[PDB]
């Protein structure tokens, strides 16, 4: 109860020190095509497992069609962490993002 | 011999003390024999034996006397012993558990296991299972998951479901806070025998039993008596046959006992501080959960109409209940036009609903229709076909279900119309959505053959029209599919003969 | 020479950061090129 | 396309080992359909049409009292063209403990095939 | 190093071995003959020889030649372990064709354990067949013969949005191609649908909706295994795959009556492929 | 040398909060509320109400059961906070969801009320029933405390009921009624049964 | 045996179920009963607004047991 | 075609299984059981060196159940001399003849 | 899909204080108990009881294998998803003496 | 009616138990094994 | 893989290092006697195919007490009465002798 309040509070501020703020990061603004990919992929593995979809389907069937529905209205509710190779991340939205 | 063996079994629990255990393997061995094996103890020394172990607890329970008790558990028949015996074994049972309850384990196995026979065996199985449910408050936990694990098998004879599903409830009776996982274990492993059973009926026109008299069959069992080192790989003559005219028996039997125990339960003195809030509660939520997604499946949504109609308020509240579901915006499209495919076969169907209570559905169902006439009227000539509007096309359909079989309850001897009715469906089927073509081939024409007749709206103009015109096999079958068509059981539908509205 | 490097990471005692293509393989990772060179994270709604 | 397989009880069996196992059929030891695709001697009636998985002959040794068959295992069905079977020279006056069995699988030409 | 060890010099000497578990050493038969593992024979020869020098030390200590008796013993344990992990090591025989590679040589090929069973696996859910030309399918399409397609399952969550083409699936089961092998319950278990008949699958097929009693797995929902329909994708491969454009996601048309997978001439260059009886790898 | 290599194993083993008494009235306090910290996963069904799917799926069959890690029986929850996966409170967090599987994982601080006894610790309890081998309790009308003759005074016997068992006497010739204060022996997990083991004497 | 196999059936231990690990975090602070009368109000009246129906059972014997007499 | 193994679980019936995919076995009522391995080396007389000969033999779809000495050896040479008849080892026998 | 998945997943159980695959065991229950995951190399057995002022095990740290030898410890074990032939390497590396130590941090 | 036939001489041949596997005409070793009247059926395609 | 059956834990580095001689806290089978197997094919006690380490041939082993497909197998250890060298690192040995 002392070492793991000791370890967890090393861990989350091992963890703060490598966010990047809001206005600091300086990744590119668009969708990488790798995260697009598993956008898809991650969403439509949720709306699989009875997920709250947010988009009329009309009668499609598909999982990642679905998920692919709901990238053109802006309607994931996902957030990409970019990492950088010392291990510092940047959060980015899929709501910001420019989806090409 | 009943001065010389209470020194045997008194010092045998000596030799538990001396720590060698060989007079264990040999006096707790002949227990373990069956019942019908004759070499056993008999009732004598079980009276000497057990009040050996009753007063002296505390020296039987190292781990190599595991034996010692392994083989008081498969005592099997301990519920047909006399009554001077009887309450001397349930009195060993009752100081075991209450010294170390490690063994309730174990024992509340077997108790469950044996409520496959009927209520008049069993009448000593529960008291043991309801005194430790009392005692040990931890026990309603993994008692809970061993009826799930002993439920009869539908490869089980016909009187295993009958009796355990009739012991279980009376199990219901006494632990109120066990009944919403005693419902949702029968009406699950009531649709497992009942869907198997309407592909066995036959098409659109039944016919009638070809059986001038009926056979019960009371009188259906033998009696109740009851390898060398292998077998070898075996052959042919699999004959995976099927009780045809069996499952519907089972089902005769279990739906009706279901039907039978909870019309005892529910009652106007049970509303007031009873169980009647719990049942008609439990079955409802489990209504919505659990048999409204099974697709098509007749024959057991009558027990929630057989509660429903005990009382007028019990109407009342599943009436509003099934208008909640048919028109919540949040759910499916399947979740509604099914709800509302049960909502005009309810009204209909129904013998003891009140006239009040018919008109109100229909004042909500024509409100819901007129609000409809901006909102979206001006969307059909707009982009997207008239799948958009399939839930305008069920609402409509489940009005138009019940102008087919409730006509004359809007009706007073002057002719003055419910929410102008003679006003209403003539200027509906004017509109631009044309619902005489999209809903169903025969409701909306025994529409068509009544409306003619009883002076509301003429259509025979229309659907002539509308089939001279010429992603939906799932819509079709939806408005096909109607809950309360006649029932193929037919030792429930005596009890539905008071409750169900036929044809005529 | 899969038993010479072995007895060199044995007598370095090496810890293998588990980074390389060849090395998450063998552990059974997610690659960490294209698709696993990030993290998805789902918004919730509530606190 | 032709094809024979030589079947040889004499093949696991030692050089001073007595006779085991015998062609034909055990007796009150019976699983039925495997009089089908064989004659009473455990032989094949040839002209049978086998599929994989079926009895190709069937013998009764003395070491496990089991009547067993050999399997025909190819995923091209055949017939049975011809049944030989083989006398004993070196240890003579001594039963048949050798049979080649010779299959034919048609071949139609299929999608696929090279001309 | 912060766990603050010492650098011991039991480090370099084997004081005991370790025996791996009986399944890594079952026994390896060949032919329709059972023989015995071959890690036991090289770690049987060590266990002799150590029965061999457990007797020799009680003789030497209740009282000359029990020292050469011993010290020849010290050149073959030595060897005997030094024959168990590497193989080359030890002369031994030195007749040629050395048995029981050992646990260095295990590891150390092409093959190997580290390149064969590592870094290169064989996998479920994958056929391979010849190669015929098509004009008729797309260029990002693949034919898939109704022999693939009523193997190649794919474990569909069943949702209320797919319940109208899975209940559909059930009932054509493992016959019809637009069909189903297996459903999954929610405590894990399988149900195969292959001996059944159309009214057990048809009662099966309306209970994929309805929720379990059991609790700690009232999140999951059923898994149909369904044939490969037309919108699943496949990864196709060729035999020496050099580039990257010799292995990709191809869409899946099936065409009935046909025993080949069938390729457009787009794909032709990319694979380097004629179409001259060349198998190709397919992947689902 | 071994007060440092083994002395981790008595800290393993020293227990961390021993149980107090209060109003002066023997029985010892083991009602306790201890602070933890989970990590547990989210399914996809409640990525809109995260912190239900949290309470349904962990903590709430986690409840009159007893836990390893907290020496207790969990009488309950308090004060669920999700921790974010984003060091940025407020409503809008977020988990991180795993590459293989669609559930998410996160860290939960949640403040649990379990109930701790330890050995050497005074309780009360209702006598629910006793014959000539044992009494059998039930502290604080949910757990079992079986108080067996050897830890039973000799200085007290045991009549006989006469049909229907049988009742208690004590040195005073006082019948003796449920109310019983007794002394911790030993806590058996043997089963899904808490089992506290007791003695009367000191 | 039929009570020796699925050992899985029993186990119930998936991550599903249980959290992967736990760790307090400070001391256990002893409550008063003036809390525990306080928390096993806000409690068992909260959870009453589906499982927990067994537990919430055995709370109120908890809940009466600080405050009455059976 | 069904062949035998262990008993089926899932509160069904004690029984014997079947095949699937050639190495992983169901019931007969569709349940399926866990995991059969079907211990296999492959080839290339020859196929290396030639190493030891014992006396085992697999017969049970994976691991073996076959060949395990004189377990019915007591009663194979009390069966061998009584097929064929008349061996003429007679002694008051013959007088009758 | 194509290495882990559809080759030769499983999901091992791995001890997260010595980080090894190979040294667990499922325990044999008391018959009232519900078996579970112990390490074998971090468990103590039940005969070293060194000897608040007295320390008693908490009866839950006590388990026992088929044989009888009751243990004291053994716990922290988790689940993790590896490749079948991480444990045969893992054997195979052991009969060389050579240690593998998996550090399971996702804790 | 039991029925081989002998590879050299063609003389249909029954074949008992306790014999020796040769012709009772020729003294040939090799006796190969006849078709009787028995229905197989196949598509004329 | 199943997509319903979660994992939390991850394995994020590897240690190289040497198993010391103190495998008696690991192993307590004690693998001694050089004969495998004897008549009527049950594995002997301190042999090689020894219960301990694992199930096999139908048998529940004598540690985990599971059958064949439930049963991880387990480590047994050889005692070697002298130390003789690793044959991996004897030329670090004959470095620092
Ligand atoms: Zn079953």
């Amino acid at each position: 109860p002392e070492d793991f309040q000791q370890h967890e509070q090393i861990r989350r501020k091992t963890l703060k020190e490598k966010a990047i703020p809001k206005d600091q990061r300086a990744t590119t603004p668009y969708m990488t095509k790798y995260e697009r990919a598993r956008i898809l992929g991650t969403r439509a593995l949720q709306i699989s497992m009875n997920a709250p979809v947010f988009v009329d389907l009309e009668g499609e069937t598909d999982p990642l069609r679905i998920a692919m529905k709901e990238l053109a209205e802006k309607k994931i509710p996902l957030v990409i962490r970019r990492y950088l190779p010392d291990g510092s991340f940047e959060d980015w939205s899929v709501e910001e993002l420019i989806v090409d | 011999s009943a001065a010389m063996y209470s020194r045997f079994v008194k010092s045998a629990l000596d030799d538990l003390d001396k720590n060698d255990s060989t007079q264990i393997g040999i006096i707790a061995n002949q227990v373990a024999l069956p019942s019908k094996n004759p070499e056993r103890i008999n009732d004598k020394n079980l009276n000497i034996l057990l009040d050996i172990l009753s007063s002296n607890i505390n020296r039987i329970e190292s781990s190599r006397g595991t034996f010692l008790i392994q083989s008081i558990i498969n005592f099997e028949k301990w519920w047909e012993l006399p009554p001077h015996t009887l309450s001397k074994y349930i009195y060993f049972i009752k100081i075991l558990c209450s010294s170390i309850p490690k063994w309730w384990q174990d024992v509340s196995m077997i108790l469950v296991s044996c409520f496959i026979l009927p209520i008049k065996q069993t009448v000593c199985h529960h008291d043991m299972l309801k005194y430790f449910l009392r005692m040990i408050p931890s026990s309603m936990g993994f008692i809970d998951t061993y009826l799930a694990k002993f439920f009869p098998n539908k490869n089980d004879t016909r009187r295993k479901l009958v009796n355990y599903t009739s012991n279980l409830l009376k199990l219901r009776g006494y632990c109120s806070e066990l009944g919403f996982q005693i419902w949702s274990l029968l009406i699950e492993k009531i649709i497992s025998i009942d869907v198997e059973l309407q592909n066995e009926l036959d098409e659109l026109d039944d016919d009638v039993d070809d059986d001038d008299l009926e056979e019960v069959d009371l009188e259906d069992d033998d009696d109740l008596d009851d390898i060398e080192g292998m077998d070898g790989t075996e052959e042919y003559n699999v004959e995976l046959t099927q009780g045809i005219k069996e499952l519907s028996t089972k089902l005769d039997s279990i739906l009706t006992l279901v039907s039978t125990h909870v019309e005892e339960q529910v009652t106007p003195e049970s509303l007031e501080s009873g169980e009647g809030v719990g049942v008609f509660n439990t079955l409802t939520t489990l209504f919505k959960t659990h048999v409204l997604p099974t697709y098509y499946t007749r024959s057991i949504q009558y027990i929630m109409f057989h509660v429903s109609q005990q009382q007028l308020e019990l109407m009342d509240s599943f009436l509003v209940t099934l208008i909640d579901i048919s028109f919540a915006v949040n759910e499916a499209a399947e979740k509604k036009i099914k709800s509302l495919q049960y909502l005009g076969s309810y009204i209909a169907r129904a013998k003891k609903l009140s006239r009040t209570q018919i008109i109100f559905v229909a004042s909500y169902l024509t409100s819901w229709l007129n609000r409809y006439v901006i909102e979206r009227e001006e969307e059909v000539d707009q982009r997207g076909g008239m799948e958009r509007f399939k839930h305008f096309y069920a609402a409509f359909q489940a009005l138009c279900y019940i102008f087919c079989f409730r006509h004359n309850i809007f009706r007073d001897t002057d002719g003055n119309w419910e929410c102008e009715l003679d006003k209403f469906f003539q200027r509906m089927v004017i509109s631009k959505f044309n619902p005489l073509k999209f809903c169903n081939e025969n409701v909306m024409l025994m529409f068509a053959r009544i409306a003619q007749q009883e002076s509301v709206a003429y259509c025979f103009s229309i659907i002539e029209n509308n089939n001279n015109e010429r992603t939906r096999q799932q819509f079709i079958d939806l408005q096909s599919y109607f809950p309360y068509d006649p029932l193929f059981l037919k030792n429930y539908k005596i009890l539905m003969k008071e409750y169900y509205i036929e044809w005529s | 020479t899969t038993c010479q490097f072995l007895t060199k990471a044995v007598l370095d005692n090496e810890r293998e950061q588990l980074d390389s293509p060849s090395a998450r393989i063998v552990v059974g990772k997610l690659n960490n090129v294209g698709t696993g060179s990030f993290d998805v994270l789902a918004k919730v709604p509530n606190a | 396309m032709y094809k024979t397989e030589k079947v040889d009880l004499a093949l696991n069996r030692n050089r001073g080992d007595p006779i085991t196992q015998h062609f034909g059929f055990g007796n009150d030891e019976w699983p039925k359909e495997w009089l089908e695709k064989l004659d009473e001697d455990g032989l094949p009636y040839i002209g049978t049409y086998v599929e994989e998985g079926d009895p190709i002959c069937a013998y009764f040794d003395d070491t496990l009292n089991k009547t067993k068959i050999k399997t025909y295992h190819s995923s091209e069905p055949a017939y049975i063209e011809e049944v030989n079977l083989i006398g004993d020279e070196s240890n003579k006056f001594q039963e048949l403990q050798t049979v080649s069995i010779k299959y034919r699988i048609r071949r139609t030409p299929q999608i696929g095939d090279k001309f | 190093n912060l766990s603050r060890k010492l650098v011991k010099a039991d480090s370099f000497f084997m004081d005991v071995l370790v025996v791996p578990p009986t399944r890594f050493r079952l026994p390896s038969k060949l032919g329709e003959e059972v023989h015995e593992n071959s890690q036991n024979q090289l770690l049987s020869k060590v266990l002799t020889t150590s029965l061999l020098i457990r007797d020799l030390n009680d003789d030497l200590s209740k009282l000359r030649v029990i020292f050469s008796r011993l010290m020849n013993a010290f050149v073959t344990i030595q060897n005997d372990v030094n024959a168990f992990i590497d193989s080359t090591k030890a002369q031994g025989r030195t007749s040629g064709k050395v048995p029981i590679p050992g646990v260095k040589q295990a590891l150390e090929k092409k093959e190997g354990l580290f390149r064969k069973h590592m870094m290169g696996k064989r996998v479920n859910y994958a056929a391979r067949s010849v190669i015929s030309p098509d004009p008729n399918i797309e260029t990002n399409e693949i034919g898939v013969p109704p022999v693939f397609a009523v193997k190649l399952t794919y474990p569909e969550p069943v949702t209320a949005y797919n319940i109208a083409e899975l209940r559909q699936a059930v009932i054509n089961g493992p016959d019809k191609w637009p069909g189903a092998t297996q459903i999954q319950n929610e405590d894990g278990s399988l149900v195969s649908l292959i001996g059944m008949s159309v009214e057990q699958r048809k009662a099966l097929a309306n209970q994929l909706l309805t929720p379990s009693s059991n609790v700690s797995t009232h999140t999951l929902n059923k898994k149909v295994y369904r044939h490969i329909k037309n919108r699943d994708v496949v990864l196709m491969n060729r035999q020496p795959t050099l580039h990257k454009a010799s292995m990709m996601g191809h869409k899946v048309r099936v065409l009935p009556n046909e025993k080949t997978l069938r390729l457009h001439y787009a794909n032709t260059g990319a694979y380097n492929a004629d179409f001259d009886g060349d198998e190709m790898n397919m992947h689902f | 040398n071994e007060n440092r290599e083994t002395a981790r194993f008595i800290k393993k083993h020293k227990k961390q909060v021993t149980n107090p008494i209060d109003e002066k009235n023997g029985t010892s306090n083991c009602i306790v509320r201890v602070p933890i910290a989970l990590y547990v996963s989210l399914a996809p069904m409640y990525l809109e109400n995260p912190l239900q799917g949290v309470m349904k799926q962990h903590l709430n069959p986690l409840v009159m059961k007893y836990n390893n890690k907290v020496g207790g029986v969990v009488l309950g929850y308090e004060g669920l906070k999700i921790l974010d996966a984003d060091p940025l409170d407020t409503s809008e967090k977020l988990i991180k969801i795993t590459p293989d599987t669609p559930f998410g994982f996160t860290w939960c601080h949640v403040n649990l009320y379990v109930w701790q006894p330890q050995v050497g610790d005074v309780l009360e309890g209702y006598i629910f029933i006793q014959s000539a081998s044992h009494i059998g309790l039930l502290i604080h009308d949910a757990f079992n405390a079986s108080i067996k003759k050897n830890n039973i005074p000799v200085d007290w016997t045991f009549v006989h009921n006469d049909v229907e068992l049988g009742h208690w006497v004590d040195s005073n010739g006082e019948p003796i009624d449920g109310k019983l204060r007794f002394t911790v022996r030993n806590v058996h997990t043997t089963g899904r049964v808490v089992s506290v083991d007791g003695t009367l004497i000191s | 045996m039929m009570k020796g196999s699925r050992r899985t059936g029993n186990n119930t231990a998936t991550t599903l179920n249980t959290p992967v690990v736990i760790h307090a975090t400070q001391l256990p602070q002893h409550v008063s009963t003036d809390e525990v009368l306080q928390f096993l109000e806000s409690f068992i009246d909260e959870k009453e607004n589906t499982n927990l129906s067994s537990s919430i059972s055995q709370l109120k014997r908890i809940q009466r047991d600080f405050k009455g007499l059976p | 075609t069904f062949i035998r193994g262990p008993i089926c679980g899932t509160d069904n019936c004690p029984s014997r299984l079947w095949r699937i995919i050639d190495g992983r076995r169901t019931c007969q009522y569709g349940h399926v059981m866990e995991g059969d391995v079907e211990f296999n080396d492959d080839e290339d007389l020859g196929a290396g060196v030639i190493t030891r000969r014992l006396n085992l033999t697999t017969n049970a779809t994976g691991s073996f159940q076959s060949s395990q000495l004189t377990n019915s050896q007591l009663l194979q040479q009390q069966q061998r001399q009584s097929h064929k008849k008349f061996k003429k080892l007679i002694g008051h026998e013959a007088k009758l003849l | 899909d194509r290495l882990l998945n559809s080759s030769d997943y499983t999901q091992a159980s791995v001890c997260r204080e010595c980080g090894s695959i190979l040294t667990t065991q499922q325990s044999v229950p008391r018959i009232g108990s519900i078996s579970t995951v112990c390490c074998r190399r971090c468990s103590m057995r039940f005969e070293d009881a060194k000897k608040g002022e007295k320390i008693f095990i908490d009866d839950s740290q006590i388990w026992e294998d088929g044989q009888g030898n009751k243990f004291v410890g053994g716990n922290e074990t988790t689940t993790v998803a590896i490749p079948f032939v991480l444990k045969y390497l893992d054997s195979e590396l052991s009969a060389m003496g050579i240690r593998l130590r998996y550090n399971v941090e996702p804790k | 009616t039991l029925k081989y036939i002998c590879a050299e001489c063609s003389s249909k041949l029954s074949l008992s138990r306790t014999d020796a596997v040769r012709c009772k005409d020729c003294g040939h070793r090799i006796l190969l094994k006849a078709r009787t009247k028995r229905l197989v059926q196949f598509e004329a395609r | 893989m199943d997509i319903s059956k979660p994992v939390g834990s991850e394995i994020t580095s590897v240690d190289f290092g040497i198993l010391t001689a103190k495998i008696r806290n690991l192993s307590a089978k004690q693998i001694t006697n050089p004969t495998v197997l004897d008549n009527l094919g049950h594995p002997v006690s301190g042999g090689l195919y020894d219960l301990a380490l694992g199930a096999f041939l139908r048998n529940l082993c004598s540690t985990c007490g599971l059958d064949e497909k439930f049963c991880p197998g387990h480590q047994g250890h050889i005692e070697l009465p002298v130390p003789c060298y690793n044959p991996l690192f004897f030329n670090q040995l004959y470095i620092y002798l």
